[PDB]
RNA sequence: AAAAGGGAUCAAGACAAGUCAUCAUGGCCUAAAUAUUGUGGGCUAUAGACGUGCCACAUUUUCCUAAACAAAGAGAUGCAAAAAUGUGAAUUUUAGCUAAUCUCAAAAAAUAGGAUAAAAAUAUACAAGGAUUGUAGUCUGAAAUUCGACUGCAUGAAUAAG
């Protein structure tokens, strides 16, 4: 599983780690969590 | 270098075309004349060698060609010059003397 | 400075400061006709030698008082010191109370000025303010 | 003709008495935000505010 | 965020992962500039391209790009009709 | 001589030679010269026919080829499938990166393809 | 760092050293300011407090820094040209004129 | 007739004969080269402008060792001097004289 | 479709290979129009180390203008087509140079030295006086033309077994091609005395040393060849072998990291190179020339790198020999030094040219005089004016203010 | 909006770009030493990555205001945008109108 | 003595002296300056 | 010294010339909108065509090496040396100067050497040229996708002087 033929995988993680890699880890809340109701009006 | 130049009038010689009259120039237009003739037979010939020498030693053999009379500068005096034998009469045409006295 | 004994040197001519600004004479399109402005600075130099520390304020201090209108002026002051820095600035102390005394009377604030607040962060940025922005 | 690992104790020296940054693998630190100096009150004051009428 | 060392550039999005099997619905955002992180494969996204919400589907080949680069702003240029 | 099945005249550089080929440049020419001792001022003819037969099985072990054609006819070919910007302009035949369109936009109109030259 | 008469040559040197670009070798004078405080005084009061410690830290024994030689690569000399002296016309110059004079009279002759 | 020019000779500095003969014509066209002993001192200027202004230079030097040299110094082109200055650039111009297309349409 | 205007689409035999670069590297040594010099000597096998000549202009032999040709010691950049005969003026640095290869070559010494001086002061001319003492005193001459040749990188070159050091076969075969030419009257009288096994062919024992260098005809054998040669030349105890001068013209090009690639694609050091590593050194002492002889290595500034090794070296000679306490030291904290460079430069002596003086100026003025290419009156007032504008008699620099002029 | 202060504070040329302008001076003198902590944690790769990514994100969710390259000068004579001159506040033309009159110290026309 | 500090400033004296030189060309009024 | 030169200035009037989008102003309109605030987009679109420049089309050009000569201007909303690191953009760290002092900062062409030629038209000799595109980076800034500026590697279009 978890092939990437492209290749961008393998070159975002090689560039930025793999702390932004889905799994089940910077993307724990930090991205949902400040993500707040009503956040910009308009959509 | 020639001995004379070649300046035309507009519209005086018929239906549009212009006079043309010879006349002398100093020294200085001579000379002029004549070295930018042999530079641009210069110009014009292929390359030979290399070095700094290229541009020289093109040049001084066209100085060379013209002294031993085998030059094509010496093509472009004659032209000239017969351009002024055959237009001798027109340096008292009725055009050049009728410019406003034919009211 | 001949009063106080300073020993002047000048006026020195130092160079011209020229600024320049091309601006268009009309407000609106008309870009091929402009014209030239300037603002030239004119400046001299005053040089005092061997002239007493003291005696050079004096001077400097007369010059403040009794300053032309449309001239400005920066001074560098020179001194020499001994070793010791520190210590020497702390035993002037007393020396520097005795001539405020009667200074001390310039300035009032009513008991426990509240208005300033942080002492210093009041100067810091009272300075800023009456300087215009730096 | 000298060692870089010895040029180094001098700079560590000058650095403790001048009281600087000693970094020499040249890690980025952020200090070149510190270093750099505000800009905002001397814009805050570009127009004048409104005075007597 | 260009230059490597300082990260990509994200943006605070309500990207929350639904249960197995759950209906989870489309994430709208005019953020054009947030790259595509490594997490946001298999999410629906609808990116603002000015007027409209262009929808996109996040596949492994778009990790690295910015969501605007999926979302037209301007239409294409035709002669005549 | 014959270099990877491509004939060359002796009066050629060695160096020009290799950096015929697609892919092969400055820096690999001058790394394969240096291997076998070639000067880089080395006519074609002057190679002995053992070093000729060298650089052959030395650029066979390269990716200089339509092998680096693929390379990239495979990164604009993924631009389009994916549905981007880029992508969309390599078919189109218009300017990629940023251009103004209103003048001279020859040079995107002839070479931009999805197929392109290499 | 001359008038600092309470150092020996190698402490002196040191001194040099420690510096770095605030060191003038043309000059042989030590220049450094300081403005990273508010106020005039307290930049004064920092400068008298860093000089004691650079001459402490020159009198420290623990290293001399010897090895390192001192680095000017900061400074940029200058070369300053003068009127050749040979030139004057002296009296004792005079008379070489005369003779080189005199044989070019003769040489040509 | 030893000649230097901020220290280096007089071949050292200038690179180009033509330079060198202008810059103590004054010497040469009077006939004294061999008789003095210049110490020049230039600045600012190019090679053509500092090679000139030494032609002048030297030859004030020259009349007040001998004064009755004036009238050659004259004939010879050594006690003018050429105020010719770079004219400056000209807005609407793209320089001093040159202006930009004219369209009429 | 674009409806613009657009300029609708649409001689002599070519030169042959090599004739456009031997264009702008012949040499012409004669001038039909230039008139005889009456009086003019022509150079004895020992006129250019007497003290009396010094100041004269005398012609080269008609033998040596043939030997200097084959081993190019005249340059284009030159003035010798000018004149009708090769002529030089025998100058106070030959005598000085010159008496010293005299007296090495009779007492079986080596002097090692080396030229230095400003653009065109006469460093590569003052070799081609040292080569043509040499050959008239039936020396061996042993001359590098170009040692930018063996450092740009524009030769065949190939490693050798089991060392460091590098071969360069194409140039050493064409440089015993011109040594055999130059040195075809010294070297028949001399044999063989050793037993050399491997060659491109057999050779026994007190042969004819001219058949040993013909057996290089391929380059591949060329350089094993030289080394024999070399072995040969410097026989230990054997009569009639002459004293060799070993002279190199651009000594700042094998002073730095040359512009080969090895297979790893790092520099190769100039010294590496074997034909280089001879005469470093030859000139550092190393290889001692039982025999004795000369090397001289000149530097030049036309088309010349910057080598902080070999310009401390030079200036640390002059002043040990001055007797200057205090010597040029190294910066401290310069990193473009090379220990290699120093060794080298440890031990050989400095000789610096300057402009000539006044009396040696005149000499030469009227020798230009007398060929009627200066029409003007050779006299003290005419020899101090060159003499200025040439900056203190640079004879570089008076040759183009007098010679390439445009005044006539 | 909310930056707009209830009681105009201008002396100057009053437009609604100046106010807009002014709006964004005071709000960036606030909050810079704040917006400069920010951009030194994300600059320090010393910190932790969750360290460096939380203030990424809050220098994300400030107000446009904050930002000071969104502060551009105006004239505070007629309140264009374009022309401007630092050394007077002014266009170019109403730079020229007033260095002719004499209302611009120092200032006077050119010619050399 | 005195100081090696002070000494580096006295040596700098490379001044021109006053020349109180005499006139021997005629001078003009000078132009009426403005205030 | 001298046969000097340049700049600014250059009227009234006409063109109902330009500007009611600098400012200012009469009349007439909008006043929950023809006013005000933010997020994103657009002003950067492209069939044909028209104006300004830049650069190239090699032999008086370009390329390589070296130890020459300028003026003026800029740095309190900042110029940043030296050193170290990187092929490079640049980074690390701040000495000094708020300046005829310190810094940007180094002139280039030239001068003098050197290398390259069947230097594109005979296909086994395809010149010079640097557009287009791929990819890896740097700097500024919340933010570089629409839509920024530079750097490395690769790619190598037209272009015969019109
Ligand atoms: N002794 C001499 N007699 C005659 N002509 C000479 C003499 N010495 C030098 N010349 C001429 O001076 C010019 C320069 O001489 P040369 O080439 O030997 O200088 P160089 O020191 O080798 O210069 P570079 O450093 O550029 O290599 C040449 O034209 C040379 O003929
Ligand atoms: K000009
Ligand atoms: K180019
Ligand atoms: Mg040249
Ligand atoms: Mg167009
Ligand atoms: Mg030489
Ligand atoms: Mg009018
Ligand atoms: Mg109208
Ligand atoms: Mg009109
Ligand atoms: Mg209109
Ligand atoms: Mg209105
Ligand atoms: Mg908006
Ligand atoms: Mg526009
Ligand atoms: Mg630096
Ligand atoms: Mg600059
Ligand atoms: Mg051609
Ligand atoms: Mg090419
Ligand atoms: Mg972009
Ligand atoms: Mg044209």
């Amino acid at each position: 599983v978890e092939l990437d033929e492209a290749g961008k995988l393998a070159a975002f993680r090689e560039r930025y780690g793999r702390g932004w890699d889905l799994d089940a880890d910077s993307l724990t809340d930090l991205i949902s969590g400040y993500a707040t109701e009503n956040m910009n009006p308009g959509l | 270098a020639p001995l004379i130049k070649m300046r035309g009038y507009k519209g005086l010689a018929g239906g549009g075309r212009s006079l043309e009259v010879p006349q002398p120039i100093p020294a200085r237009q001579r000379r002029s004349t004549a070295f930018k003739w042999i530079l641009d037979v210069v110009n014009k010939k292929p390359s030979k060698g290399s070095g700094r020498t290229m541009f020289a030693h093109r040049v001084a053999e066209e100085i060379v060609a013209v002294v031993e009379g085998r030059s094509s500068v010496w093509d472009k005096r004659m032209l000239i010059h017969k351009l002024g034998t055959a237009n001798r009469a027109n340096l008292n045409s009725p055009a050049l003397q009728l410019k406003g006295k034919r009211f | 400075a001949y009063y106080l004994g300073l020993p002047a040197f000048g006026p020195v001519p130092l160079p011209r400061m020229i600024e320049r600004w091309t601006v268009p004479k009309s407000h609106f399109i008309f870009k091929k006709s402009q014209e030239n402005f300037e603002r030239v600075t004119l400046r001299r130099l005053i040089q005092i030698k061997d002239g007493h520390p003291e005696t050079v304020q004096l001077w400097l201090a007369f010059l403040q008082k009794h300053a032309y209108y449309g001239i400005g002026m920066k001074a560098n002051v020179w001194e020499f010191s001994k070793l010791g820095v520190s210590k020497a600035m702390d035993e002037s102390k007393s020396e520097v109370e005795k001539l405020l005394e009667t200074r001390w009377e310039h300035l009032s604030h009513v008991s426990d000025m509240k208005g300033v607040g942080n002492f210093e962060d009041f100067l810091a940025k009272e300075r800023l303010r009456i300087s215009g922005g730096r | 003709s000298v060692p870089r690992a010895r040029l180094l104790q001098l700079v560590k020296a000058r650095c403790e008495l001048f009281s600087t940054t000693f970094n020499p693998e040249g890690i980025r630190t952020g200090n070149k935000i510190l270093r750099q100096r505000l800009k905002g009150p001397a814009l805050a004051t570009y127009y004048p505010r409104k005075n007597v009428g | 965020k260009r230059s490597v060392w300082k990260g990509p550039h994200i943006v605070p999005l309500p990207i929350q992962r639904p249960e197995p099997g759950k209906k989870i619905a489309p994430i709208r955002t005019q953020a054009r500039s947030a790259t595509i992180l490594p997490n946001f494969v298999g999410l629906k996204f609808q990116v603002h391209n000015g007027k409209d919400y262009i929808d996109l589907t996040v596949t492994e080949e778009m990790v690295g790009h910015k969501l605007g680069e999926f979302s037209a702003t301007r239409k294409p240029f035709i002669w005549g009709k | 001589v014959f270099i990877l099945g491509v004939n060359f005249n002796e009066h050629k550089l060695v160096q020009k030679a290799l950096e015929s080929f697609y892919g092969l440049g400055q820096q690999a020419s001058a790394r394969i010269l240096a291997k076998y001792s070639i000067h880089p001022r080395a006519k074609m003819g002057t190679l002995p026919p053992k070093i000729v037969t060298a650089l052959t099985a030395e650029l066979s072990t390269m990716t200089i080829e339509n092998d680096a054609r693929r390379l990239v006819l495979d990164n604009i070919k993924r631009l389009r499938d994916m549905g981007t910007y880029r992508g969309r302009r390599h078919a189109m035949g218009l300017p990629v990166r940023g251009q103004q369109t209103r003048n001279q936009i020859a040079n995107a109109r002839k070479l931009n393809k999805i197929e392109r030259h290499g | 760092p001359k008038d600092l008469r309470d150092l020996s040559e190698v402490q002196q040197r040191k001194l040099m050293k420690l510096a770095g670009p605030r060191y003038n070798p043309e000059k042989d004078i030590i220049k450094m300011s300081c403005e990273k405080f508010e106020h005039q005084a307290q930049n004064k009061r920092y400068l008298g407090d860093l000089i004691e410690k650079m001459i402490a830290a020159a009198k420290d024994p623990k290293d001399t820094f010897e090895d390192i030689p001192l680095d000017t690569r900061h400074h940029t000399f200058t070369k300053k040209i003068s009127f050749p002296k040979e030139w004057l016309l002296t009296e004792e110059r005079k008379k070489e004129l005369e003779a080189a004079r005199q044989q070019a009279l003769l040489k040509d002759a | 007739g030893e000649v230097l020019v901020n220290g280096k000779t007089l071949a050292e500095y200038f690179g180009r004969v033509h330079d060198r003969e202008s810059a103590v014509w004054a010497l040469r066209a009077t006939n004294r080269i061999d008789k003095y002993n210049v110490w020049v001192k230039v600045e600012g200027g190019g090679t053509t402008g500092q090679a000139e202004a030494i032609t002048l230079a030297i030859a004030k030097a020259l009349l007040a060792h001998e004064p009755a040299l004036k009238p050659a110094l004259r004939r010879a082109g050594c006690v003018t001097r050429d105020p010719r200055k770079v004219e400056r650039k000209k807005h609407g111009h793209v320089k001093a004289r040159k202006m930009p297309t004219w369209v009429k349409r | 479709q674009k409806l613009r205007f657009k300029k609708t689409k649409k001689s002599g035999k070519p030169p042959l290979p090599g004739e456009r670069k031997a264009y702008r590297k012949k040499i012409v040594l004669s001038n039909n129009n230039a008139l005889p010099v009456p009086g003019l000597e022509t150079l004895r096998p020992n006129d250019l180390a007497k003290q009396d000549n010094v100041g004269s202009v005398k012609a080269l032999p008609e033998d040596v203008v043939d030997a200097l040709r084959a081993m190019e010691a005249f340059k284009p950049t030159q003035c010798w087509g000018i004149f009708r005969q090769p002529s030089v003026l025998i100058r106070q640095e030959t005598v000085d140079l010159t008496k010293k290869m005299k007296a090495a070559g009779a007492d079986g010494k080596t002097i090692r030295m080396v030229i230095e001086g400003n653009r065109v002061t006469g460093k590569s001319l003052l070799l081609l006086q040292a080569m043509t003492h040499a050959f008239m005193n039936d020396w061996v001459v042993l001359h590098i033309p170009e040692a930018q040749e063996l450092t740009t990188a524009v030769t065949e070159y190939a490693p050798i077994e089991n060392s460091p050091l590098w071969t360069q076969p194409t140039y050493t075969l064409k440089l015993l091609q011109s040594f055999k030419r130059a040195n075809e009257k010294v070297l028949s009288r001399m044999n063989t005395v050793y037993s050399h096994a491997d060659l491109p062919q057999i050779i026994p024992v007190n042969s004819p040393l001219l058949q040993l260098i013909n057996s290089a005809k391929e380059a591949d054998g060329a350089w094993t060849v030289f080394q024999a040669l070399w072995r040969e030349l410097n026989a230990e105890n054997v009569p009639g072998r002459p004293p060799i001068l070993f002279s190199l013209d651009g000594l700042a090009h094998i002073m730095k990291v040359s512009d080969y690639r090895n297979p790893a694609f790092e520099l190769i050091h100039s010294h590496d190179l074997a034909l280089v590593k001879l005469f470093t050194d030859c000139l550092s002492g190393a290889t001692v020339m039982p025999n004795g002889g000369a090397v001289l290595g000149a530097t030049t500034r036309g088309n010349s790198p910057r080598s902080a090794s070999m310009e401390l070296a030079i200036a640390q000679r002059e002043a040990e020999k001055a007797g200057e306490k205090e010597v040029p030291q190294r910066d401290p904290y310069s990193k473009k030094y090379d220990d290699r460079v120093e060794a080298v430069m440890k031990s050989v002596e400095i000789l610096r040219l300057k402009g000539v003086s006044k009396t040696e100026a005149r000499g030469l003025l009227e020798y230009w005089a007398a060929s009627g290419m200066l029409k003007k009156r050779v006299d003290e007032s005419m020899v101090s004016e060159k003499w200025t504008l040439s900056g203190n008699g640079v004879v570089g620099e008076m040759e183009r203010a007098s010679l390439l002029t445009m005044k006539a | 909006s909310m930056f707009r202060a209830k009681k105009l504070d201008l002396g100057c040329f009053t437009n609604v770009r100046v106010l807009r302008d002014h709006s964004k001076r005071k709000a960036f003198l606030e909050a810079e030493p704040e917006r400069q902590a920010l951009r030194y944690v994300i600059r320090n790769t010393t910190l932790p990555a969750r360290t460096r990514a939380v203030a990424q994100l809050q220098l994300t969710q400030m107000h446009a205001y904050t930002r000071p390259t969104q502060i551009r000068n105006r004239c505070i004579l007629g309140g264009k945008s374009r022309g401007i001159l630092r050394d007077f506040k002014m266009t170019r033309y109403n730079f020229r109108m007033n260095a002719l009159m004499g209302n611009i110290p120092g200032v006077k026309k050119a010619s050399w | 003595s005195a100081s090696v500090i002070f000494s580096k400033y006295i040596n700098n004296n490379n001044n021109k002296l006053i020349p109180f030189k005499i006139k021997n060309s005629d001078l003009g009024r000078t132009r009426y300056f403005p205030p």
